[PDB]
RNA sequence: AUCAUUUUAAAAAAGCGUAAAAGCUUAAUAUUAGAUAAAUUAAUGUUAAAAAUUAAUUGAUACUUAAAUAAUCAUAGAUGAA
């Protein structure tokens, strides 16, 4: 019953909007990248259902 | 000199160990590295057993960048090759 | 590849989207080979007259059309544009899909049977079709399309499926009829291949086989080889 | 197939552009958008290119000068010539014909001095 | 002529001073085919010149196919007699020197089953240039 | 001058580099001193066994200058050691008979990575997948084996 | 030169030139490839 | 997502022809040291970094 | 579209003029010695740069003659206070010349006389195997330079004979 | 046999080349500038959403399938355009 919807389904489509209208996201994001050092990724889609606000891998880490 | 891999005279022979001792990515080698071609047939049946790991995708794409160049170079051959000569065939080659 | 390896190692986990997607299409197609899409197609056109000769049309880039009818039905012959005709091919579904023709308020179902092209000149001569009516038998071509199965044990290793027939001719008596046929050959083997009667037993009630076209139900489609090593060891020894 | 036996030589008619240069100085405003990238490409052709067809003392540079009016391409030739070409409006093609307008003359100056500034015929065939 | 006793009997057939026939072409066995496009006397050397070049296509080493590729139906039909040099007219009919095939307009010379589309178009063009006849190549794709 | 005239692949023993006349056919007409050349080779490869054949490249230049570069031994030769055979299959794919186990592949890949300049950017999965395709062309397979092999010294043309 | 009614290009470098009703081929490499149509 | 969050941008570009001038000195170009934010997102020569010096 | 380019030297200074009616457009070149004008149709649009002394042209009329219009216009201006130049050589055994006041004497294994006489040129010898010509028109030069060439030219077997200093030379093996 | 890796991209190569090597060019591709991407048809009345729309045509450009029309050439004899 969910077959057709999941085909076209993608969570990453939300990225271009959240990159604009969320200052809480960027300002701490600035700190993660510029100043300190980790293998940060950014918005990473959790099995096409969520997009984690900030994450680190392969350690399966989340900063929501 | 009872050396198996030792190129350096100074070093010693790295000895075997249990397979669990090594990183996981050796396990992805023993499995049959599929083409992207059979891999779709797997997805046609949704065989949960055989499915590619993540690194497989890069190698499948490099089959696919390289297969596109195989056709473009074939079509030139099929159209410009003198009838005296022979084409390579695209089927199996049963010997004996 | 398109990104350096050093960055890909950080993002090796990302590629699940790649493989999780290909689950969806190739499974969807593999199960949707059988079904006609539920979408109406229409072809505006005009009647035939004795005035409109071929070569007159063919400078105007129209085309003749021909329909063969069925029991008790009269034939119909029409005029249409070429670019309509090729667009009708250009669907997936061309072998069987139901196409209508609107002359005026009237509509005439049809199917594709074939087209003739003038081979030395390579322009469209005519576009031939076959009538379809609901309450009466109607010739259609049901292609056979075999799925892969990693559930059988002989199919997986060193054996080869052999599709001796591409499709089946039948007679349909109802509105919606199946596009094609799909088979799961697990229970098959070298010992028994599939035969047409194994299909005749499994069809809807509105369908029947056109015995006038086929030879015998005991005819067989899918055949399976033996093992290769059991040959190869014997070949060398 | 078959072996060529006629050898057509095209070495003497080879006339590259940056050959009579001694130096170069790229100038960049970060406020240009058309005059930046034009100078990017030239700096490559000064170093990415081959050193045979350049002088031995050829040194090209790049500097970010916010104070300039426009991004520039300053240049210096062998026999004394020196110029500047701003780049906020021009193209890469309008520049080359200026370079020919110098390089065509330096031959007329150096040949009179006796200098063979030409290449062997065997350098590039067709 | 008479097909009953070919080798034994002596054979004669009328030259046909204006013989024209068209036979509606259609594929039966396979996918692609070559067909003739003009009434003509098809020799044998018109075939034997480009006989190998079909084998190189349809047949290849170390590959086995169960089904059949080519279907040919050519047979000789016309004896093509002739007189000697210094012979007056009358006093009978001439003698033999060859045999041929009188083909109609739309004649399936060859019928193919899954053979390389790209080579047959390269073949039939060269075929038709030696022969100077109009020939065609057809595939179920274009139709 | 610094411009590259030519490139040559070679094969050499580590400490027995010597002006063999069967290498002057390549380096003769370029005017390179085989003696002065082989000196700088044997000097570097003193930390390597002398039985082993390596390979090297030489960017021969327009002034008959040179700049030698060293690479690991031939990847095929290394496997013939483990496999204890000298000659491999005519055919490939159809005739598959040989067997290595992964636990040496993981060790001979390090050979390539520790030395070869091309793989400095690369990971180990990458390198290990390179030889498996080289193994498909040869009649070789990767299967678990508990045992160890015994020594063998497969030939090299030198 | 050699008069070919049916002209033909042997090498890629061959090219066509038309001087009035006159037609021919020329090559920058092999001067034997050149032709005329008559 | 990195390109928006950078502050001290340092645009770079190559002037490489081929690695033969570097291989034949047993050298090469590193990117593990200072694995940077961006490499060749749109312009397939550009690199961006924070470090005002980058060797 | 091909947007042809008109070079202007540095010694030259120019102006561009139009009517109030804007139905006429023309251009004026002016030097210490000379002056020269030429118009542009309503269908030719124009762009100018003082940065390069180059002018760019589009043509809605799609006339292909403009590509020749350039070379005349370009060279006709550089023909003011600048020369064109060319150089000639030879290589051989029994070859020589002698030079006396734009009257060049050639001795290349020929029974007859081979004088070359220059009307309104410059000719100055730099070595035994080299001589430069100079003149303001390019088309008279080649007619002046090529007459020297036709006495002996490059053998296709050996590069012995005369030749220009920039040319396509042919070679063919012989007597291996 | 047609694997695999590094690459922004690069064929166990579609070809020339070599005693074998070397060396040259296409496919695939980047930087910069110039620069084509324009017109439409049919659907569930109004409520999902930091978000996502199907079937389909015509036309500009390049690759590709190819055919048709028009002009030109496709050597000419023997009393003199004929
Ligand atoms: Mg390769
Ligand atoms: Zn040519």
């Amino acid at each position: 019953a969910c077959q057709d919807a999941e085909a076209t389904w993608d969570a990453s489509r939300q990225i271009d909007s959240i990159m604009e209208n969320n200052k809480e996201w960027k300002s701490i994001g600035v700190l993660l990248q510029n100043r300190l050092e980790f293998n940060s990724i950014g918005l990473d889609n959790f099995e096409n259902l969520l997009l984690i606000d900030w994450a680190i891998m392969p350690q399966r880490v989340a900063i929501m | 000199s009872e050396d198996v891999i030792n190129i350096w005279k100074d070093r010693t022979d790295p000895e075997l160990n249990p397979i669990n001792t090594y990183p996981i990515w050796l396990s992805h080698l023993l499995l049959p590295q599929l083409r992207f071609e059979q891999v779709a047939e797997v997805y046609m049946a949704d065989e949960d057993l055989l499915k590619p790991h993540n690194r497989d995708m890069k190698r499948l794409i490099n089959q696919i960048r390289r297969f596109g160049i195989y056709e473009q170079n074939y079509t030139k051959l099929a159209k410009s090759l003198s009838l005296d000569f022979v084409l390579p065939a695209r089927q199996e080659k049963d010997l004996f | 590849t398109i990104v350096g390896s050093q960055f890909d190692a950080q993002t090796e986990h990302v590629n699940k989207l790649a493989l999780d997607l290909a689950n969806k299409k190739y499974r969807k197609m593999a199960l949707d080979q059988a079904v006609l899409r539920k979408e109406k197609v229409v072809v505006p056109a005009e009647f035939r007259t004795e005035k409109d000769s071929l070569i007159s049309l063919k400078k105007e880039l129209r085309s003749p059309v021909y329909i063969k009818g069925h029991t008790g039905i009269p034939d119909v012959d029409l005029i249409a544009d070429n670019r309509q005709v090729f667009s009708i091919r250009r669907r997936l579904q061309f072998q069987n899909q139901s196409f209508y023709f609107k002359v005026g308020n009237e509509e005439f179902r049809c199917t594709y049977d074939h087209i003739q092209i003038h081979p030395m000149e390579k322009w469209l001569v005519y576009s031939k079709y076959r009538r379809y009516v609901v309450g009466k038998p109607n010739s259609i071509f049901l292609p056979i399309n075999i799925l892969p199965t990693f559930q059988n044990n002989a199919i997986v290793r060193g054996s080869e499926i052999v599709q001796l027939l591409d499709g089946i001719w039948v007679n349909s008596y109802n509105d919606e009829y199946p596009h094609s046929i799909v088979i799961d050959p697990e229970n098959l083997s070298k010992i028994r291949p599939l035969r047409i009667g194994d299909i005749h037993n499994f069809l809807p009630d509105g369908v029947e086989i056109d015995k006038t076209k086929c030879l015998s139900l005991h005819q067989k489609v899918i055949k399976i080889t033996g093992d290769k090593e059991r040959k190869l060891d014997i070949a060398l020894q | 197939g078959k072996k060529r036996r006629v050898q057509v030589f095209t070495g003497s008619m080879l006339q590259p552009l940056y050959r009579y240069l001694l130096s170069a100085k790229i100038g960049v405003n970060p406020l240009d958008l058309h005059g930046q990238n034009i100078a990017k490409q030239i700096f490559l052709k000064c170093k990415q290119a081959r050193p045979k067809y350049l002088q031995n003392d050829f040194n090209a540079t790049l500097v970010q000068d916010n104070e300039a009016p426009a991004s520039y391409f300053h240049a210096k030739f062998v026999n004394g010539y020196e110029q500047k070409w701003y780049l906020h409006k021009s193209t890469e093609e309008e520049i080359n014909r200026n370079l020919k307008y110098f390089n065509y003359q330096i031959e007329m100056e150096r040949n009179l001095q006796g200098h063979d500034d030409e290449y062997e015929d065997e350098e590039t065939q067709l | 002529m008479r097909f009953k006793n070919l080798s034994n009997t002596k054979q004669v057939s009328f030259k046909l001073r204006n013989f024209k026939k068209t036979t509606k072409y259609r594929l039966v066995f396979g996918n692609s085919m070559i067909l003739l496009y003009k009434n003509a006397r098809f020799e044998s050397i018109y075939f034997e010149l480009f006989r190998k070049y079909i084998k190189v296509i349809s047949k290849k080493k170390n590959i086995n196919i169960n089904y059949r590729n080519c279907w040919i139906f050519l047979r000789m039909n016309t004896p093509l007699t002739k007189k000697s040099k210094n012979s007056r007219m009358g006093k009978g009919k001439g003698a033999l020197y060859r045999w041929l095939v009188r083909l109609p307009k739309h004649y399936k010379l060859l019928e193919f089953k899954n053979v390389n589309y790209y080579r047959l178009n390269f073949l039939t063009k060269k075929w038709s240039k030696r022969l100077s006849l109009p020939l065609a190549f057809v595939s179920k794709a274009n139709l | 001058m610094a411009e590259i005239k030519a490139i040559i692949n070679l094969r050499l023993l580590a400490g027995i580099a010597k002006p063999n006349p069967k290498m002057g056919q390549s380096l003769g007409p370029l005017g390179i001193n085989m003696m002065h050349f082989c000196k700088d080779f044997n000097a570097a490869t003193a930390h390597i066994r002398s039985d082993i054949p390596l390979r090297v490249q030489v960017a021969a230049k327009v002034d008959r200058s040179y700049s030698y570069i060293i690479k690991p031994p031939e990847t095929s030769w290394l496997i013939k050691k483990v496999i204890m055979k000298e000659k491999l299959t005519q055919y490939a794919g159809h005739v598959n008979l040989d067997y290595i186990d992964v636990r040496y592949v993981y060790e001979i890949a390090k050979i390539k990575k520790e030395i070869d300049i091309d793989f400095k950017r690369a990971t180990l999965e990458s390198i290990c997948n390179c030889i498996i395709g080289q193994c498909n062309s040869m009649g070789v397979n990767v299967s678990i084996i508990d045992e160890k092999p015994k020594p063998f010294n497969p030939k090299a043309k030198v | 030169m050699k008069i070919k009614s049916a002209l033909k290009k042997y090498c890629q470098h061959c090219y066509i030139v038309k001087r009035g009703k006159k037609v021919m081929i020329k090559c920058k490499i092999d001067p034997r490839h050149k032709q005329r149509q008559g | 997502i990195k390109s928006t969050l950078l502050i001290n941008n340092n645009y770079y570009f190559n002037y490489i022809t081929n690695g033969l001038d570097l291989k034949y000195d047993n050298t090469f170009q590193n990117f593990e040291l200072n694995t940077l934010s961006i490499k060749n997102y749109k312009n397939k020569n550009l690199i961006i970094s924070n470090n005002n010096q980058l060797d | 579209m091909k947007r042809n380019i008109l070079f202007i030297p540095f010694n030259i200074s120019y102006s561009y003029i139009e009517k109030n009616n804007n139905t006429v457009k023309f251009l004026y070149l002016y030097n210490n010695d000379y002056f020269f004008s030429i118009n542009f149709n309503e269908k030719q649009s124009i762009v100018i740069n003082e940065d390069t002394n180059t002018i760019v042209v589009e043509t809605r009329n799609f006339n292909n003659k403009i590509n020749l219009f350039n070379n005349e216009f370009n060279k006709f201006i550089y023909s003011w206070d600048n020369f064109f130049f060319n150089k000639i050589k030879f290589t051989g055994k029994g070859f020589k010349w002698k030079k006396k006041e734009t009257n060049l004497f050639l001795f290349f294994n020929r029974a007859h006389k081979c004088f070359f006489i220059g009307n309104n040129i410059i000719l100055k010898r730099l070595s035994k195997s080299k001589v430069i010509l100079l003149k303001n028109n390019y088309n008279h030069l080649i007619h002046d330079s090529i007459l020297v060439r036709t006495i002996r030219s490059n053998n296709i077997f050996t590069k012995r004979g005369l030749r220009f200093s920039r040319q396509i030379i042919l070679k063919k093996k012989g007597k291996t």
